């Protein structure tokens, strides 16, 4: 649901029982699916 | 939103540790639980 | 002579499949980036046959 049990993500399981987590490799951000087009309105942050 | 149920949580870590793929408890729950649709076979020349 | 070499013709099709594909092969300095970074640079690759 959030970007912190993104995190948790086991990317790695070491054989002594160590765990290497997703944070751990990478940053977890909420952001945009694509970034090709931006939207301005009189220079403020819009959407058409 | 008051019928009975039943709630089962998994433990991430305790899985990963115990050399338990996530993937594989949820696969368990569902072809054991749930009811998996494996194929097609042919009966009377039709699909079933 | 696909036995001989130990081979079955599944091991012949992933090999075409394989090597023989399209690739997408990314974009340097595409958004979102650092600031400065002065070009976005498509990636080519030879990928099919």
């Amino acid at each position: 649901q959030n970007e912190d049990e993104f995190g948790d993500i086991v990317v790695k399981t070491a054989p002594d029982g160590g765990v290497t987590h997703l944070r751990d490799i990478a940053r977890i951000e909420l952001d945009a699916s694509e970034y090709g087009l931006r939207s301005l309105l009189d220079n403020k942050p819009a959407v058409a | 939103i008051n019928v009975p149920q039943l709630n089962v949580d998994l433990d991430r870590v305790k899985a990963k540790q115990l050399g338990v793929n996530v993937t594989d408890v949820f696969d368990t729950m569902q072809i054991y639980l749930g009811s998996l649709y494996v194929n097609d076979f042919n009966r009377f020349g039709r699909v079933y | 002579k696909v036995a001989q070499r130990n081979l079955t013709a599944d091991d012949v099709v992933r090999a075409i499949r394989e090597q023989n594909v399209q690739v997408a092969a990314g974009v340097i300095g595409a958004s979102p980036t650092l600031p400065g970074t002065p070009l976005q640079l498509s990636v080519n690759a030879r990928g099919r046959l």
